[PDB]
């Protein structure tokens, strides 16, 4: 299900699939069909290149919510091996919105914490559409403490609308869970590398995003509040979301020049949905580079650098 | 040489069941496994070295409820062949030195007494002096009632040993077998870094009967089972017994930064 | 409401009240009535002295459950000043069964954690009859960690039947709460003084009772399981509780000779319920004595002594 | 604004490891990122009566 503005791209892909089926059906007209496929393949590449030349903030925000996109589990599958998933915060329940575990990154063992929106509607309602209850942030804190105990680096994926604003979730100290996560994550004695694949924000994303290195995909957003909410409160309307997205500056290049994130990971043409394998490979290379240049620093120097990075946020 | 699975009422061939690690090949029901056999299956071949074999029950309270406590100890020792419930056996796991412990549920219900805590502390000390993971397979009905507080205080002692291990930064995986209730679930069975649990294992603090008596209602379906706990967060993961060895080896290799074990 | 075997004392007290009323009625016979009151007071004192000469284990257990007895709040009121009560584990709820706070012990600030059964039936059902849910042990751990942060000694009162065996309490990791309390309490860098006023055991009492100095009142019980439960499992009956109580050895002098507790605090004649003020004064003196010889030890030496004491429990 | 939560929490961690107390008083209203950054992070969380405290409106 492509977005509204990607309909031409969808039509070309649909035509290619139809032609492939027709070619498999017959044998005496293979040459012409193959020639048309090659011509249409070149057309699709150029069309995707020209459309994406100038994308507004709202276009990027819509892309970050594309209902076909690699989530935390997909990245784990395509870039990590020997993944053992740990479930449970030990107090109330295990939140399916956050998936955590320990796996190997090119032999090196790492701890993986990130949100999981879910692919279909069943998983989407099972995982609360990637919105974690406080028992999810408590599980994340438990896993981070475990990783810091066994001298283990931590890798975090940030893809969630935000914290769940439910009655049950609010009774169990959502604010306390987020605050404890933020406080404890600045003292970890192991490097933390956080990426913002997909959509993140509202403060329920920063709860696992206080890291030594902050990365963001080219077409990913990271805001204090969803554009819809900002429009509703300030513009007094919900349809003026694109203006709010443009004004806030939720796009990766806008944040980079503010010294808020460390690097941007380029995505395959047409977004990370076209070639998830390439996106996973690029993310893995960036993670390896960040760990390579993070291990040189000592634990005390690493913590001091992290603290100084935090104190440099804002213009004051 | 023809046993039966009570959960499904089959006629499982005994050797077939034994070579599958006491798991019914039909319904995958995890039945009783002796501590020594479990440790032999877990650890490598020819590297087992039992620890704390010099410790024996030495009843001092002279307890007598309906049978002499010394008579109970002698009967359990004759039936099971073990001095007390817990059995410690140092060994190697896929070339990785490790210390493992296993409860013996046939010894007075696997209750925790002074010797159990002493042997657990011996295992912790051995792991500390030679840095290596600790693995525990908890199968207990609680704390030994015939020793009174001398069994209750074993919770604090084992917990303190685990605290020392945590300070040193060593892993400690607690496998929760069936059943693990009372003072063992509340002291060191649920105190591990990863609380792995076997399928359909009755885990908790207070038995179902006392809960029914207090509430006088119907308990939720599948109460206090492993599958019910993992949804409540008290269990880190569920691992089948035939897959336990490799899973534990991989987990401990990842925690200790060792190379992955060869399958 | 005195116990079954203290009926003569209740009758004598009623007679004393009647004599006081009669004295208030008239004026010309006050001297003789006062003399009779004094004589009956001496009679009551001697009768209480002779009755308590030989009390069995079941008698002591019944005394420890007297429905008129100073609880944690009473001891705090009669031996501590400036008590500020802290409520909440920050996660699920604040358990009334455990009352915690920070107060002053002769000027010195201390942290107080203990169970509160409640006086009447309303408070008894509000406080779950002194049986704490896991959110009570989590509050206790939070308060103990706070006290250890601000170089503060910890005082614990152990008066509870045991952990609450409810469905809700069991779902929220009762075992995990108790285990975490036991593990963290052996590393505290501040002296911990634990007393076993009233009834404690089942492991939900040891969750706040791993201290440097363990004290117990003369008429208080401390067992791995209630006598009723031991009788039900082993004797196959519930009416044979006294035999189980005698066999287990749940009485203070019995436990002392096993090197399980450090000292016993003598109680006022007729139990701590007759003269709670004297009991509070004796407990305060014992607490001050225990703290006086604990402050000399360094933090590392204090922790080493605590660890060695734990390893000496049992015959193995 | 969002990154200020991490900054304040890190400062509070620094003052906590020293042993210095930090009492947080919650007044009507204490919502949003303040409730999740340092308002709900003090050693004592004191709230005035009938104060609106939470994370989401
Ligand atoms: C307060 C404590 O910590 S001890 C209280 C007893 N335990 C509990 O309340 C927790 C669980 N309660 C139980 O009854 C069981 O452990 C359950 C619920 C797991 C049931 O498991 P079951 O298959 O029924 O095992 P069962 O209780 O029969 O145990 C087998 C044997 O161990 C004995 N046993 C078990 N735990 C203990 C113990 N703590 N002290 C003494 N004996 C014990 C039983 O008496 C029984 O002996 P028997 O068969 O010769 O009569
Ligand atoms: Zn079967």
């Amino acid at each position: 299900n492509f977005l509204d503005f990607e309909q031409p791209i969808a039509e070309l892909e649909a035509k290619i699939d139809s032609l492939t089926a027709v070619s498999r059906q017959d044998e005496k007209l293979d040459i012409n069909i193959d020639e048309e496929v090659h011509r249409l393949r070149e057309k699709s590449v150029e069309l995707t290149r020209k459309i994406f030349a100038d994308l507004g903030a709202w276009q990027i925000a819509q892309l970050a919510r594309h209902p076909q996109r690699p989530y935390t589990l997909d990245y784990v599958r395509l870039a990590f091996d020997e993944f053992d998933e740990l479930a449970g915060d030990r107090a109330y329940a295990d939140d399916k919105a956050i998936v955590g575990g320990i796996a190997r990154l090119d032999g090196r063992p790492v701890m993986i914490i990130g949100h999981q929106k879910g692919r279909e509607t069943k998983e989407k309602i099972r995982r609360n559409f990637g919105m974690p209850a406080p028992e999810g942030y408590r599980k994340a804190l438990r896993l981070m403490q475990m990783a810091e105990r066994f001298k283990m680096p931590i890798i975090t994926f940030i893809d969630t609308p935000g914290a769940y604003p439910g009655v049950g979730a609010e009774e169990r100290g959502q604010s306390e869970a987020i605050a404890r996560n933020l406080r404890e994550m600045s003292r970890l004695g192991v490097p933390v590398v956080c990426t913002v694949i997909g959509e993140g924000g509202s403060g329920g994303a920063l709860a696992i995003g206080v890291g030594d290195k902050v990365n963001m995909l080219q077409y990913s957003t990271y805001s204090v509040i969803s554009p819809e909410g900002c429009a509703s409160i300030l513009w007094k309307s919900a349809d003026k979301a694109p203006l709010a997205a443009e004004a806030m500056g939720i796009i990766a290049p806008r944040l980079k020049e503010l010294k808020l994130i460390d690097s941007i990971i380029p995505e395959p043409l047409g977004g990370a949905h076209r070639n998830p394998e390439a996106m996973a490979a690029s993310l893995k290379a960036q993670l390896l580079a960040d760990l390579a240049d993070l291990d040189v620093l000592s634990t005390e120097d690493l913590k001091n650098r992290r603290y100084q990075r935090l104190m440099s946020y804002g213009y004051a | 040489v023809w046993t039966k699975c009570d959960s499904c009422g089959q006629v499982l061939y005994r050797a077939e069941l034994e070579r599958n690690l006491e798991v019914c090949p039909k319904c995958d029901h995890h039945m009783r496994m002796t501590a020594r056999n479990r440790l032999h299956s877990l650890l490598d071949e020819g590297s087992l070295v039992e620890l704390g074999s010099e410790l024996e029950p030495k009843d001092v309270l002279k307890f007598r409820d309906s049978k002499k406590y010394k008579d109970r100890l002698a009967s359990a020792q004759k039936e099971t062949g073990e001095k007390d419930a817990l059995v410690v056996m140092k060994g190697t796991l896929y070339g990785m030195p490790v210390v493992a412990a296993a409860f013996e549920f046939a010894f007075m219900g696997g209750s925790m007494g002074s010797v159990v805590g002493a042997r657990f502390v011996r295992a912790v000390e051995q792991a500390l002096e030679d840095n290596c993971p600790l693995i525990c397979f908890s199968a207990s009905g609680g704390a030994r009632m015939q020793e009174a507080l001398m069994s209750l205080m074993q919770m604090a002692k084992t917990s303190a040993a685990l605290a020392k291990m945590q300070e040193r930064g060593l892993p400690y995986i607690s496998v929760l077998t069936d059943p693990t209730m009372g003072g063992v679930s509340a002291s060191f069975a649920m105190l591990g870094d990863l609380n792995i649990a076997e399928p359909k294992a009755l885990i908790g603090f207070a038995g179902p009967r006392v809960i029914e008596q207090t509430v006088r209602e119907k308990l939720p379906p599948g109460f206090q089972r492993s599958e019910f706990l993992i949804e409540k967060g008290a269990i880190d993961m569920i691992v089948r017994r035939p897959e336990m060895r490799l899973k534990l080896a991989s987990i401990l290799a990842k925690l200790m930064n060792l190379p992955a074990p060869n399958p």
